[PDB]
């Protein structure tokens, strides 16, 4: 067979005469997210565009858009950006380990609006 | 840059003398021709991010004139383009590779809600604020500036009249209180 | 002189980001073979050089996203009571109703930009900021802008009637308040239909948002174009490398191999200096779309032709999936009145200036008018003023000028 | 960027024909193949300017 662009994708077995695809093994850029070297020598991993299922620990782990997350732990609060992650995730180090959560655009308020009222 | 000298591009060394001086002509020039292609290649790659990143700067230093110009030489009228709050003033200051503004602005605190009117009605006419706005602090309305409050009693000489008072959505009934009365009595 | 006017709304189409593309180096020229990988260390650090520059850029791209947006310390909400003096938002407002939180128009812009996904090495990473944080700040603005005016984009938001708000912008383009309170109702219905023809115009003139999807078809060009090149074959008796490993000795590979190494760096050090002369431009238009929020959004400007057509009273944001796009109301003068003009009036020997206006003629009577609307008054001494007598003014013309006090004796 | 056609990389001679007189087949064509390169080399260049 062949790709929109290149490389078979599929062959037929000479025996058997059956077809198969060929999925190439999966894949992914490793990063390393971490606090300066002066404060801490605990790092998160992330690994780029795979699944939580990938990767051959626990407890420790969150599935984010952006990949597989290993080492953060990820909370419920919202904070500044510290260490940005993707997708709006990002992460932090807080005194004793590294947090994982979803950024807050800023504190929200609320003009009060009215047809005879101005500051 | 030059870490890249020491590469060896398919060569045998990637020191030039060590070629020369171990093969001789017919080989060497292969050799050497191998080290040209890929230090040629580096060297090229290096004036081509010289020429993007100049570019980079050459827009923030048209950025930084176009500051100075309009933010230490004059008042600019332009949101945020003087910091944040109101521009009154720019003050420059040198640094190695670059300019440092020092912005100085006008931010207003401390507000207070009260109660407003696009007009005011009396004796038929509406009257409208002149360089200003109508407020209410619950009892009695005064004409004041927008970005500092500073109560003023309305008189005929901070407002203008347009026609009726049939036409205005938030019109008030008030007293305009003008200022030749006392004068003629 | 205009006697009257139209309030119209122009859309300005802004790119801001383009894809955070990535590229594995090794990846993309050796894949699984270690003698090919072995060889292309023989180059040094340009494997790491490519990954730096797109590095480089693919952060760039958050930062503007992150200058054209977030220009508020705080995300405002809109009143449950829309009361905005009969001025109808609800096409730019967020629809609740929606999980994805966007207004009518958004979803417009985003339905219709459109957007094989083989991993050779090639890889794209996600921004770091999600369409519904985009929209969040979007409505910030928006609800800012509606509520407080400018006030919110110099320091706390100050509320502000609509009505009123829309006065200081009329005054703020030479045109008295008069003309919004007592023409409220029709500005407001102007308004109303200048923005339900964005739906038609965005509807229509097919596509409409071309800058956008230009970037989007470039971006996936050039990436389709990197892949298409494994396949040249560049002077190598096989475009397969294990073609080559499985057919040829060593040294005999090596020479083979050392050809599909060259094409290979030179099809990626070509990709990254496009994307950085792209990643240029893309910044360019990301730091003018973003000197518009803050110049047209959290004010109004007085640059012609820098926030629409015609006068320039406010202006609404609204994302797009690679840009911003900018609603900008401006004033625009209409039906024309002929009348005769002079620079001066002549009185008692005295010569008379216009104060805030120019005097018109008529026929038979003169008075004072502004500009941009005709909206005439009879001539006093209080929108008028003296300077020096009628003998140095060019094009003076003769007229009494009335009654400062004289009706109160 | 003209200029850069009247240039040996490497080569034997700047002109095709004389390296297709000159050299058999399997010899010309890498003859060539450098000449392509060189020349390649110099579009790339003219356009990135
Ligand atoms: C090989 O030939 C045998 C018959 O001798 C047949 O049954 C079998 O399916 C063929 N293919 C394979 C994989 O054995
Ligand atoms: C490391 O952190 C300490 C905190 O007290 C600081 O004093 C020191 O200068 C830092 N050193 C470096 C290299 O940052
Ligand atoms: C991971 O694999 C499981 C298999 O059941 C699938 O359901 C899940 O959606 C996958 N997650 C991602 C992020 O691909
Ligand atoms: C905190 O996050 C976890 C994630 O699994 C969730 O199960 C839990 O309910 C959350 N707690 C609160 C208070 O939201
Ligand atoms: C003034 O504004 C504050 C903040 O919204 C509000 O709590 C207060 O009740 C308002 N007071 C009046 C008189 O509107
Ligand atoms: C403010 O309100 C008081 C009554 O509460 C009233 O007597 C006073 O005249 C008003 N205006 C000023 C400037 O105090
Ligand atoms: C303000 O709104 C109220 C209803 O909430 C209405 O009765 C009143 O007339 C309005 N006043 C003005 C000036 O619009
Ligand atoms: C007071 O204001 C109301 C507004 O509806 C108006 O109808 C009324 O005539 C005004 N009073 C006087 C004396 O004009
Ligand atoms: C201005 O034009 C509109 C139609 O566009 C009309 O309805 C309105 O009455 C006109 N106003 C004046 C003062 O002529
Ligand atoms: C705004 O326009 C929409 C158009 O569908 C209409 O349904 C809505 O009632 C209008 N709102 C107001 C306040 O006029
Ligand atoms: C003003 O005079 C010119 C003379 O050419 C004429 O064309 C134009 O229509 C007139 N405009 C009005 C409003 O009368
Ligand atoms: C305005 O012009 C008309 C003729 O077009 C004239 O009848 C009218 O009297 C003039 N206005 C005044 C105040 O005289
Ligand atoms: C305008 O031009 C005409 C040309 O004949 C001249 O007679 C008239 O005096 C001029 N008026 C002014 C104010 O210049
Ligand atoms: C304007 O008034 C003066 C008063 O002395 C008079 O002499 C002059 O002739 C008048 N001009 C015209 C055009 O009537």
């Amino acid at each position: 067979g062949r790709d929109i662009a290149d490389t078979t994708d599929a062959v037929r077995d000479p025996q058997t005469l059956e077809i198969l695809d060929i999925t190439p093994c999966s894949f992914g850029g490793v990063s390393v997210i971490t606090p300066g070297t002066n404060t801490s020598n605990q790092v998160a991993v992330l690994y780029q565009n795979v699944n939580c299922t990938e990767v051959p620990t626990g407890s420790n782990v969150f599935q984010t858009r952006a990949g597989c997350l290993i080492g953060a732990e990820h909370v419920n609060n919202s904070y500044e950006c510290d260490i940005p992650i993707g997708a709006g995730i990002c992460a932090s180090y807080q005194t004793q380990s590294i947090i994982a959560y979803t950024m807050s655009l800023g504190a929200e308020n609320s003009v009060a609006y009215s047809n005879n009222s101005i500051a | 840059l030059v870490k890249q000298l020491s590469s060896n591009f398919g060569a045998i060394s990637s020191v030039l003398n060590d070629i020369l001086s171990r093969l001789d002509k017919p080989e060497a020039e292969v050799q050497i021709d191998r080290l040209i292609t890929g230090r040629l290649q580096s060297l090229q790659t290096y004036v081509t991010q010289q020429l993007i990143r100049a570019a980079e700067i050459r827009a923030s230093a048209n950025l930084a004139a176009t500051k100075m110009s309009e933010c230490v030489l004059g008042q600019s009228k332009r949101v945020d383009f003087c910091g944040k709050g109101y521009h009154l003033m720019s003050f420059p200051q040198s640094a190695p590779h670059g300019v440092v503004f020092l912005h100085v602005t006008y931010v207003p605190a401390q507000e207070k809600n009260f109660t407003t009117a696009p007009a005011i009605c009396h004796d038929g006419k509406a009257h409208f604020p002149r360089e200003g706005v109508f407020v209410s602090n619950g009892t009695h309305w005064f004409v004041t500036q927008r970005n500092f409050y500073e109560p003023q009693i309305i008189t005929t000489d901070n407002t203008f009249v347009s026609g009726n008072c049939d036409v205005v959505i938030g019109i008030v009934n008030n007293t305009v209180y003008d200022p030749l009365q006392p004068e003629l009595d | 002189i205009p006697t009257n006017f139209t309030i119209s709304v122009t859309t300005e189409i802004l790119p801001v980001s383009m894809t955070k593309t990535s590229v594995d180096c090794t990846m993309y020229i050796c894949g699984d073979s270690t003698e090919c990988s072995n060889l292309l260390l023989q180059y040094g650090s340009f494997c790491t050089q490519l990954n730096r520059a797109l590095t480089g850029i693919a952060v760039e791209q958050d930062k503007n996203t992150q200058e054209v947006f977030a220009q508020v310390k705080q995300i405002y909400k809109t009143p449950p009571i829309k009361d905005f003096g009969g001025f109808n938002f609800s096409q730019i407002l967020p629809d609740p109703s929606k999980p994805s939180k966007r207004s009518f128009i958004e979803d417009l812009l985003f339905n219709k930009v459109t957007l094989a996904q083989k991993f050779n090495g090639l890889n794209v990473l996600p921004p770091l900021l999600t369409d519904e944080m985009i929209a969040q700040y979007t409505s910030a603005l928006l609800a800012g802008t509606i509520t407080s005016g400018w006030t919110f984009g110099a320091g706390p938001a100050l509320q502000i009637p609509f009505a009123m708000q829309m006065a200081y912008r009329f005054n703020g383009i030479g045109v008295t308040q008069n003309v919004l309170y007592e023409n409220q109702k029709l500005i407001a219905n102007q308004f109303n239909s200048a923005i339900g023809k964005i739906q038609d115009s965005l509807s229509s003139t097919p596509s409409a948002l071309g800058k956008l999807q230009d970037v989007v078809n470039q971006n996936a060009q050039a990436l389709n174009t990197l892949v298409k090149q494994l396949s040249s074959n560049f002077g190598a008796i096989s475009s397969v490398l294990n073609d080559i490993l499985s057919r040829l000795d060593k040294p005999e590979a090596e020479v083979q191999i050392d050809r599909l190494i060259t094409g290979r760096l030179q099809s990626l050090q070509t990709y990254v200096t496009q994307q950085l002369i792209r990643a240029a431009e893309i910044r360019a238009s990301a730091n003018l779309a973003a000197t518009k929020m803050s110049e047209c959004v959290l004010g109004q400007s007085k640059r012609v032709d820098f926030c629409g057509k015609g006068y320039h009273l406010m202006s609404f944001p609204q994302s797009a999936p690679h840009g911003v796009v900018f609603l900008h109301v401006t004033y625009v003068p209409a039906q024309e009145k002929n009348f005769t003009t002079a620079p001066a009036i002549c009185h008692d020997g005295k010569a008379h200036f216009p104060r805030e206006g120019v005097f018109v003629s008529n026929g038979t009577h003169w008075f004072v008018t502004q500009r941009n609307f005709y909206e005439p008054q009879i001539i006093t001494t209080d929108n008028t003023f003296v300077s020096g007598n009628c003998d140095v003014v060019i094009g003076i013309v003769n007229n009494t000028v009335y009654d400062p006090l004289q009706p109160e004796l």
